[PDB]
Formats: structure tokens, sequence, C-alpha cells
DNA sequence: CACACACTCTCCAATTCTCTAA
DNA sequence: TTAGAGAATTGGAGAGTGTGTTTTTTTTTTTTTTTTT
């Protein structure tokens, strides 16, 4: 029924000691009191919560064992058993706070006057002729923060290695978070108001569901025998942020053969919105049982589910300067271009054309400034990792394949609707990298034409009549039918995308795997190096690193050049030739779209450049990447 | 509604039934203690007719094409069969509020 | 002496409050708000010197309508009253409270202290209203947090959805089994404060009083599901969505899909673990009630009509970018006002169709006649399945392109390849104006009424001039004709 | 199982009824 | 006639008994019909 043991612990040592630490704590060494000065922050509101590095506890115990008295090994408790300690710290410092030194500006809090209307109440009753539950008062969370390794809060564990035996303890787990809760409102004390005698009465709740007062108990109540109803007021309740988080084991972790396990993480008070969907984390927290309550508690029997209280979180993953660092080295454009995927080797025209997306051209009133670049031609090229190295160095860049349009879904996972936004959306005011772009269904394929048309996509179900404002610069990619390109035949012959929408592309660019015997040992003996040598080749020139070329592409892209007289003199000049030369096989004729092709390119090298304005020693460049690509088409 | 008590065998007569199902609370007879246990007569008992029919707003009233909201109508005695699907019809009667019985 | 009125947990007085806001509900003229943000140049006699919400509750009275818009910032721009602006926003449920019946006190005081001519009754009568607005700062729905519940706030989003309007009880009305009394008994907190015993003394009895709902009276709650704005998510997820409460005249106030700013109390509720009992979930059902919602000459006529230029001048103004096609502008314009129509057959209606190589500004014709055109639709002949372009039924009406746009342009795009099932759909649309279904009980005919503005490619390569348009197209006769 | 709600049973004392003397 | 002591009936405390509660519901395969493939 109720026996009882004789534990090896003393929670009246392990206060006295905790209150004896955080009086007498300074981090000195790194030449007052280190939380007696936290905890004026807290006095004067200007903090709302208390990290306890267990870090520290070992330099007070190492220290205490210097000066020969043995402190009670108070790691080794608050590692083994976290959660009752979160109790003993928090009367510690209740004990121990001091007066505030700052103004408040005190009777704009609520708590303030009800507390004291209460004080005054029990005076003036006890004339004659706890007060109340001290979580309500706390101002604060607490929260404690492991040990690095100089033991078992140290050593990350995958998820599947945190076994029934860890319950109670302080624990890291490493995993991504798969998906986290809207924040919602928690209780931990309840105000109620009785009516009848105005008096004030506090539950304070510690489990997934309560039970409400409705009848009053306080003194004057009861005494004059007044069935007094309880109202709850929000108001003076004390609520705390909680959100609900789960979190799965990494790919290297799982065992051959297994699936990726799970486990919620609760995260509450100001820790709460530090963790993100898809970030790589090591949690800190304390690891629990959530015992079920009511009827389920009885037919669930001995086998509880479980949790992980958050408690500390670590993310796995000059600039104004650093933009002259790279204009004062010169040659940027093709230093840019060749940085672009340096990985791959060769196909200079195609990262020379790619670098123009990330920059664009520019918007007028509208009339689109963002530029649509397809690359086409065989499988084994690799333009599958050009547009994902274009993922990753664009800002907003998104990634997608055809293996995309904003909808209504129905119930995703909690059972509730919503407008979900697709690639072209999550793509606003930046780079739609769409790979397979030919495995696609009409549905979307024909949604592609309303973002070039209209810089918007269009809903049209449950009522949904919404257009959404999705300006993107679409980079594109192909493979051909039959396995490899016929150099027989057009692009319309060896992919289903029709004239009316592959032509609306500023660059269409067909790259090939000719074979080739100089070009395929410099290919073959890139490759066998990276069978012996676990890291990239010798490049041979040293490349931009992606953040700087970002630093400089932001600040590049908001110059916004204006044209110059012999700019618009010049480009009818190529123009009319190029109409004249399409009257003279395909389908790459000279439209007005590669009018403004052209304008949109030389407005993307004049950005690259940092200008106000530009002579057309720049837009001979945009004229050479268009006659670079039809020549690309026969070739 | 017409009930007989199980109790005494006396009989109630004319009681009025809101939304829900309703028995009488106390027995007629001033020898019987009853308050439940209640078997309806049958025989004696009245019925009216009674139908729901499902309406919407109409396809060319909605002011942008937005959803159709509906609402539930009953017909009682002759007024049941009326109308049939598809159909436009006016209705003429009271607005009511009906519990979640 | 007096026994205080006091906001409970606050040390706020209501007499200061209410004193304080009806000596701001008149004497502010709108001056003093070009004061507060300066611009103080810009000051003009005729609007600024009036006495604003006397003029404002001058046209409340005369127009029988009970509901104010406020500015906060105006309690701002007025020295007694900057600190009831924080009330405001601290304490919103009792400081409306308060403004509400003060409004009613000063509708009233404007015409029996004024002595003017007037029905009293019909003002006595009214629930009056304070709409606050502007109240503070706007804020992302995903930055609210339990510091926020009882507080005014600011959201922007767009509407997903609206429940159909829900009835929430404010007079609950019983009758005596025994003796036939009733009671109009007042609903608190929402418990109904029933009755023990009848009220007629005569009469005393216990438990016999009994509720009639149909005889109750109703306020109008409306739930809205509230989307956070596109603009402001944070880029690795997922937008929010909030549920609002609207009511009263509020309710029905926004279509589906609207854009909206609203301003509305943030609140927070226990919620039942089981529906039998009282234990209630230790995390609370959150949403906000909202008190203001806001939406995201003849002459002139004579200017244009007298003149010598006029159909080229229309012509060369609806779509200014556009180089040439002169024509092509000219037969859209006629397409835009439309023929005539007549009931007891023809109409009004008029149907165009674009043909040329897809290198060309055609498309962007279309565009601008979205653009221009009253109601319409922009799609495009793959863009959809059949039902999708006209209409279906569902888990109830699906409605497409070629319908819901009587007397309005429906563009479609890539008209030479829409597949012939939707090629199929318009016969009866394009002679008829009319569409027929009949399916699960519906048999039904719904009306298309659209001037349809087609734009189609040649088949593969360019248009060949010498071969006919029927073929060029490859696309049917009756359909073309 | 066990813990709230729904509902009945029983006892006890609190109030009002009725009679008597101051 | 007031006022105070003794007798009867009603109210409700509170003890006792009895009942219901977890709860889900898409997913994945197999089939048979329309039509759009
Ligand atoms: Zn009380
Ligand atoms: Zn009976
Ligand atoms: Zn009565």
């Amino acid at each position: 029924a109720l026996p009882s043991i004789q534990l090896p612990v003393d929670y009246n040592n392990l206060f006295n000691e905790i209150t004896d630490f955080l009086v007498t704590f300074k981090q000195d060494t790194l030449s007052g009191p280190k939380y007696m000065a936290m905890l004026q922050k807290v006095a004067n509101r200007e903090l709302n919560s208390v990290i306890i590095d267990l870090d520290d506890i070992l330099q007070y115990q190492n220290e205490k064992f210097l000066q020969g008295t043995q402190a009670d090994d108070l790691v080794s408790a608050i590692q083994q058993n976290a959660n009752h300690f979160t109790e003993l710290f928090c009367r510690a410092i209740d004990n121990n706070m001091p007066l505030p030194t700052k103004e408040i500006d005190y009777k704009d809090d609520v708590l303030d006057v009800i507390l004291n209307q209460r004080r005054l109440r029990n005076e003036r009753m006890l004339s004659d002729r706890e007060l109340f539950p001290p979580n309500l008062t706390r101002r604060y969370f607490l929260y404690f923060k492991p040990l690095s390794q100089n033991a078992i809060s140290s050593k990350p564990l995958s998820v599947r290695q945190i076994k029934g035996d860890f319950l109670g303890q302080l624990i890291t787990v490493r995993g991504i978070i798969t998906r986290v809760s809207d924040v919602k409102p928690a209780v931990e004390v309840i105000a109620y108001t009785c009516d009848q005698c105005g008096y004030e009465v506090f539950q304070e709740v510690n489990s997934r569901t309560f039970t409400p007062l409705s009848e009053c108990t306080s003194e004057e109540c009861s005494q004059n025998q007044t069935k007094g109803q309880l109202f709850m007021s929000t108001r003076a309740s004390k609520f705390s942020a909680f959100q609900e988080c789960k979190i799965q084991e990494l790919s290297q972790q799982v065992p051959v053969g297994h699936i990726p396990r799970s486990l919620n993480i609760h995260v509450n008070g100001t820790l709460v919105r530090s963790l993100s969907p898809g970030d790589i984390v090591d949690v800190t927290g304390i690891f629990l049982p959530a015992p079920y309550t009511g009827f389920k508690a009885l037919k669930a029997g001995l086998l509880t589910e479980t949790y992980l209280e958050a408690q500390f979180v670590r993310q796995h993953k000059d600039v104004e300067e650093r933009v002259m660092e790279l204009i004062t080295s010169g040659d940027v454009y093709n230093r840019l271009a060749k940085s672009i995927a340096p990985e791959i080797y060769g196909n200079l025209d195609v990262k020379k054309a790619l670098l123009l997306l990330l920059v664009g051209g520019v918007d007028k009133r509208k009339i689109r400034g963002d530029i649509n670049v397809c690359l086409m031609g065989d499988p084994g090229v690799a333009k599958s990792q050009l547009l994902k190295a274009i993922c990753k160095i664009s800002p907003r860049g998104v990634y997608t394949t055809g293996k995309l349009t904003a909808a209504v879904m129905k119930d995703p996972v909690t059972d509730e609707m919503i407008l979900e936004g697709g690639a072209l959306v999550l793509a606003d005011n930046g780079i739609c990298c769409i790979d397979e772009f030919d495995k696609m269904d009409e549905s979307d394929r024909t949604a592609i034409h309303e973002v070039m048309e209209q810089q918007t996509i269009s809903i049209s179900k449950a009522g949904i009549n919404t257009t959404l404002n999705a300006r993107t610069s679409i980079l594109a990619a192909a493979n051909p039918l039959y396995g490899r390109y016929n150099p027989r035949l057009s692009p319309l012959d060896n992919i289903n995308l029709p004239a009316a929408l592959l032509s609306r592309f500023d660059i269409l660019f067909l790259m090939l795997d000719i074979p080739s015997r100089d070009d395929d040992e410099k290919l073959a003996e890139h490759v066998t190096y990276v069978h012996m040598h676990n890291k990239q080749p010798d490049l041979d020139f040293t490349p931009v690193e992606p953040s700087k070329m970002r630093e400089y592409i932001a600040y590049a892209k908001t110059k916004r050049p204006v044209m110059s007289e012999a700019v618009n003199d010049y480009v009818v000049q190529a123009y009319i030739r190029l109409r004249q030369d399409s009257k003279r096989f395909s389908f790459g004729q000279a439209t007005p779209r590669t009018l403004l092709g052209i304008i949109r390119l030389s407005q993307a090298l004049a950005k690259l450049r940092l200008a106000d304005m530009v002579d057309i020693d720049d837009v001979e460049e945009a004229l050479r990447l268009v006659r670079v690509s039809k020549e690309s088409l026969y070739q | 509604a017409s009930f007989t008590c199980d109790m005494c065998r006396a009989i109630v007569d004319n009681v009025e039934q809101s939304f829900k199902y309703t028995e009488p609370t106390f027995c007629p007879n001033p020898s019987c203690e009853n308050r439940a246990f209640w078997t309806l007569n049958v025989t004696r008992s009245r019925f009216l007719d009674w139908q729901k029919v499902r309406i919407q707003e109409n396809a060319n009233e909605i002011p942008t094409g937005s959803m159709p909201r509906t609402l539930d109508v009953i017909l009682r005695g002759d007024s049941v069969e009326r109308a049939k699907p598809g159909d436009r019809c006016k209705f003429t009667g009271v607005e009511i509020v009906v519990p979640d019985v | 002496s007096e026994p205080l009125r006091i906001i409970w947990g606050t040390n706020v007085s209501i007499q200061e409050c209410t004193t304080n806001f009806r000596n701001f509900l008149m004497s502010f003229k709108y001056k003093f708000r070009k004061i507060l943000d300066e611009r103080e140049e810009f000051i003009n006699n005729t609007t600024d010197e009036e006495l604003y919400y006397i003029k404002q509750l001058n046209e409340m009275r005369e127009l029988g309508t009970s509901n104010l818009n406020l500015d906060a910032r105006n309690l701002l721009a007025y020295k007694q009253t900057e600190d009831l602006y924080h009330q405001l926003l601290n304490y919103p449920q009792e400081v409306i409270s308060i403004m509400d019946q003060t409004i009613k006190d000063c509708m009233v005081s404007l015409i029996v202290d004024n002595n003017l001519d007037y029905d009293l009754d019909e003002i006595e009568t009214k629930f009056y209203k304070v709409r606050p607005y502007n109240v503070g700062s706007c804020k992302g729905m995903r930055e609210l947090n339990p510091n926020d519940i009882d507080k005014l706030i600011n959201l922007k989003g767009l509407v997903l959805r609206s429940t159909p309007v829900i009835p929430d009880m404010k007079v609950a009305f019983f009758k005596c089994n025994v003796c036939d009394h009733t009671m109009a008994v007042e609903i608190d907190r929402g418990v109904i404060q029933e009755p023990a015993r009848c009220e007629r003394i005569d009469c005393n009895e216990p438990n016999s009083m009994s509720l009639i709902h149909n005889r109750c009276s109703f306020a109008d709650k409306q739930v809205i599901k509230l989307q956070e704005t596109p603009d402001f998510v944070p880029d690795g997820q997922t937008p929010h969505s909030i549920s609002l409460c609207v009511y009263d005249e509020l309710v029905d106030s926004c279509r589906a899909g609207d854009r909206i700013e609203v301003t509305g109390t943030f609140r927070s509720i226990p919620i039942r673990a089981n529906s039998r009992q009282r234990v209630l979930k230790s995390l609370y059902k959150t949403y906000v009630d909202v008190v203001h919602v806001k939406k995201v000459d003849l002459a002139k006529i004579r200017e244009v009509a007298a003149r010598e230029d006029l159909y080229s001048l229309l012509a060369r103004s609806i779509a200014p970018s556009i180089y040439e096609l002169e024509d092509v502008k000219k037969g859209i314009l006629l397409q835009l006002f439309g023929g005539t129509n007549k009931t007891f057959r023809y109409r009004g209606d008029i149907n165009i169709l674009l043909c040329g190589d897809p290198s060309t500004s055609k498309s962007q014709i279309l565009q601008y006649v979205h653009k221009i055109t009253p109601r319409g639709v922009y799609t495009s002949g793959k863009g959809s399945s059949a039902v999708g372009l006209t209409a279906y039924i569902t888990r109830v009406l699906e409605s497409g392109a070629l319908v819901l746009s009587d007397g309005g342009v429906c563009c479609i795009d890539e008209f030479d390849k829409m597949s012939d099932s939707t090629r199929s759909v318009l016969h009866e649309v394009m002679e008829q104006q009319t569409i027929s279904i009949a399916k699960a009980g519906i048999i039904t005919t719904l009306n298309a009424r659209s001037s349809i503005l087609a734009s189609a490619n040649p088949i593969g390569s360019r248009y060949n001039p010498n071969l006919p348009v029927t073929e060029n197209i490859d696309l049917p006769p009756p359909l073309l004709s």
C-alpha cells in the first residue's frame, strides 16, 4: 500500500546547498554574485527567465571540496531527478530575491492590486477588537543548462536511445523538429471571485485536466454559512505560454531496417517559439511520463505515455565592408559566375546566365522585371545539381520537382482546413527552381501561365475566391523522351512543353552530353579522383563564398539602373537584324518577349557592376547570351 | 400524447410535446406515488404529419458566387410533399430556435 | 460616503472614466488631431473647427443608426483623455461598456437639454455601441501570447470562411406550469440565473417554473476563421490562423476571401474534457471578440460623350501599352458595353475570338480586358476539367469560369488546345445563354449569360496565310460560327 | 477499477402553530 | 391582551446508491461503371 525507504538524499541539506550557492556564487575566474545580479534584473522586470548553468555547480562543489567542506553531490542529484529541483530552486530564489531598485509602475499590474486588497482585508478582519500559492507571483521561468564536456546530460541521445530507465532525468536529445503547435495558454493558477463574499480564491493546476471549484470556501463566506458562488476570472489567472513540438531521429542514427521514432517536446514559458520545423537541434530537457487522467487512466493501465520538458536549445547551424572586399578584387562578373557551383566544370555561359536570375531585371508601372530561364537537353548533365545549387545560393530560393500550386487542403494532420501556399507562393520575391519541369499536371502547367501573365495565382474553391500575389523568377529544367536528345530534331519534338509555354522564357538553353575523347577524360579524371579523395579536387582558382555572394546580390539589386539614350538607340539596331534573320528550322524567332528579355538581361548586368546607369559595352553581352543560346539550339 | 400509469393503471391525456419526448411528472390518481414508469396509448394519442426540407440561397442571388448558405424548413399537416428537390419555393411561417435535444 | 465603482482589479474609477469621456464626446474639435500628428499647416476652418462627435451624433439620430466608430488616437489628442486611451487598451470590456452607455446618455442630452423636437422612445429603445479602431500598432497573429489576454489587439488577415449565424441567448423566458405566470430572466456570463419558485406569492410553487425556447431573446454570433497574411509569415513554414467571434451588427460584414483589419479583445476560455462533466482541459481555446472590422458626376460623362474622336479615343485608352492592333481594340470596346436585352429570343452579350502566333501581345489584351471589365474571370483552355469550367454537384453547387458573370467578359486563353469534351460545354451557353443539369434529386437550369473573349494559337508553327482559319486552329465550325 | 453527477432516502433541528398563565 | 412554554410539520444536510466515461475513421485494396480517355 504505502511502505517507506532510506534514500541517500536529504532535500533539507540540498535546499541549504542551493541557497548557499545562489547567494555566494560569482564567476570571478572570468578576470557581485552572478545570480544575485541576475535576480536584480528580474526584480526590476528587465528579465523573465533564470538559466542555471550546471557547469557552475561543479565550480561551486570544486571550491567547497578545495575548502575541505563536502558539498552534497548536487549535480548528481539534479541530473538524476531534475523535476523536483525546479521547485527547490524557485523556493531558494524567492527566499533571496532583492527588493526592486528601478520603478516598476506597479499599479499597471492586476495582481499588485488584488493581493494588496487581500492584505488589507486580512488586517481589517484580524484587528478583531501560505497566504496564497507562491506560483501565482513567480514572474520568471527557471531552466537548467546542462554540462558541457569537461556527465549523462553531456552525451546527446538519438530518440531510440531514450529508454524508460531515463524517466525523471535531465537528458539531451538530437534530431529534426518535424512539427510544431501554435502557441496556446496553459493555466497554472486559476483565480476565482466569490460573488457574495467578494473574496478571491486560487486553484493551482498540475495536470492535463482539472475540476473547477464553483462553491465558496473563504473564511468569511463559510463562517457566515453563505453558499457563495465562484466565477473564474482570466484577468487574475496566471497562464504560461505552451507549445508542443515533435522531434525525430536523424537518418544517420536509425539502425538498418528500422523506422525513425519520435518524441513529444513540451516547451513552456520564455523558451517558446525557439524551435522551427526542419531545424536540426539538440534539445536538453527533463524526460517525464504524461499520466492519463480520469477514465482513460484506468483502462490505459500501467503503460504511461511520455514527453520531454524543454530546458535549453542548441541549434546545429563585416557585411558593409565585405562587398568592397569583393569589388576591389575586380572582374566580379566572371568570378561570381565561375563561383556558381564550382564543382561543375565548364558550361560557363549557363553560369553567366544563371547569375542574372539572382540579380534579375526591374519591375515598372505592371511590367515584369523578373527573368525566366529554362535549361534543356540530355540526362547525366547534372542540371538538377545546378538547380539545387541555385536553390542554396539564392535569397528566398525554393527547389521543387515535377516528381506546386496553392490550394484548399482539408484536415491536414489536425482536423481543420488550410489554404496551402504552393511552391509558387513560397517563392514570393525570389527564385522558383522547378526541376523535372515537364513531369507536371495540366492544372499546375496552366497555373505557370498566370504567374507569368499576372504575377499572381488565383483560387476558386470552398468560397475562397482569392488572388495571391506571386512575383517570382522561374528557373526550369526538362529531360528528353526516349532517354537521349535527338540532334535531328527540335526541343518541341524531344519535350512535351508547347511553344506557347516554352517561348515565354527570356533564355532557353540547350546543353548536351556530347561524347569526345578529351572532354570524357577531363570528366572521368575528376570523378575517379572523388572516389579516392573524399573532399572536392583543386579548383585552380579561388571561388566567392556563397554568404559573400548573397551579401553582394542583396545590395546590387536595390540600385535599379535607369536607361541611357544610347541603349534605346542601339538595342533597336540589333533587334531589327534579329527579326530580319528570323525571317530567313525550329521556333526560335525574335518575338517582342526577346526585346524585353534583352532589356531585363542588360539590367541584370548593370546591377552586377553597381551603377545608376551603364554604357552599351554592357548591352553587347546580353545579346551574346541570346546568340549563344540559339547556336546551342542548333548544336 | 396520452399515457397510462403502470403502477396504478390510471390514464393521462392531452400531454403537449415540446422538441423532446415528454412523459408526465405526476400520476393523476391521489392514491399513487408514481412520477415515472409511463406507457403510451397509441389509440388515444394524436399524431401530426411532419417533414424536414433543406433549402438554400438561390444560385442567381448569391452575391459573388460564394458558398450557398442553407436553412432547415419544417412542414406539417397538409403542407408535406408540397415541394420537390431542385424546385424554387416561397415558404411562410415562423423562424424558430430548435434546441440540441 | 459614495460607494465608489471600480473596475475589478484596477483602482480605476468608473465615474471619472465616464465624466471624462462625455467631455471628449463633445467639445472635441478635429483641430486637436491635426495638432497631435501636427501637419498643423493644413488646418481648415470648415472641418477642423466643427465639433466632430456632435456632427457624428446628429447624423446618427437622423439616420436612426446605433454605432459610432472611434479612432482611438483621438483620446490621446485631447488633454483630459490621454489616460483613457491606456484604460481602453488595458480594460476593454468595461471601458467599452462605459463608452456604450455614455453615447446613449449623450444622444438623450443632445435632444432634451437642447430642447429639440424629436421622439424620445425612438432613442431610449436603442442599444447604442462604440466601435473603437486604429487602437495601436498591428501585430502578427503568431506574436500573440498570454500577456495579451483581455486586451484590445489589432490584426490583419484573410477570411477562410464563416459559419452560418449562431443564435446566442440574451434573455431567457420562463413559464409556470401550474399558474401560467411568466418571467424574463437575465443571462449572465452564459449561465441562466434560473428561479427556484414561481414569482407570484399567490402561487410560490418550487421547480414548476420552465423554459420556453422560442420566447427567449437572442443575439447573433458568427465564427470567422481568419488566416495570417502572407506578408507576415516566417518563410520557413505555413501561415497560422485564428478563429474570431463577430457579433450583432458586424455579422456578415465579411465575405469569404476578404482581406480585413479587425479590432477585438483577445480572449481565452477553458473547454470541457468530456461533455457530461465540468472537468476542463488545462490549456485554453483562444479567439478574438471583435468590436470593429475594416476592409483591406454626370458632367464627366459629357466631357467624353460630346467628342468628335470618341470611338478612337476609347479604343486607344482601354489598353494604352499595346502597340497598334487598332481594329481589335475597336471591337473589344463594343463588347464592354454590349447590345440590348428583352423579356416577354436574343441578348446583348457579344463574343470575340483572337487567333495568331503565340509570339505576340494578344494575351496581354486579354489581360487588359480582365482589368477594365465589370465582373468577369480570366482562365485558359487546358486550365480545368469541363465541370470545373461549367458547374458540378458535391458534399451543393460547384461553379466555374463560364458562370457567375452575367453581362461580364469571360476571358479564356489557349482556346485552340481546350480539350474537345470541354469545347462541347459551350453550345448551350453561346446559343441559349443557359445550362441544364439533373443529379441526386436536383433537377435544374442555370443562367450562364457571359460575353466570351477567347484567344487561340496556331497548332505548331507560324500561321500560314494561304490556308483557312478553320484548319489552322483545329477547331469546329459550329462553335467557330 | 474510480471519480464526478444524478437522484433517492433518512434523520434532525428550526420554524410556526396552538394552548396556558401573567 | 400580551407573551412565553410545549407540540407538530417542513427543509435540507448529508449519507447513500447508481451510472457512464476511452474513441477512431484515414488508409489501402478490390470491385465495377462512366467517361474522358
Ligand atoms: Zn464567498
Ligand atoms: Zn399511478
Ligand atoms: Zn406559478
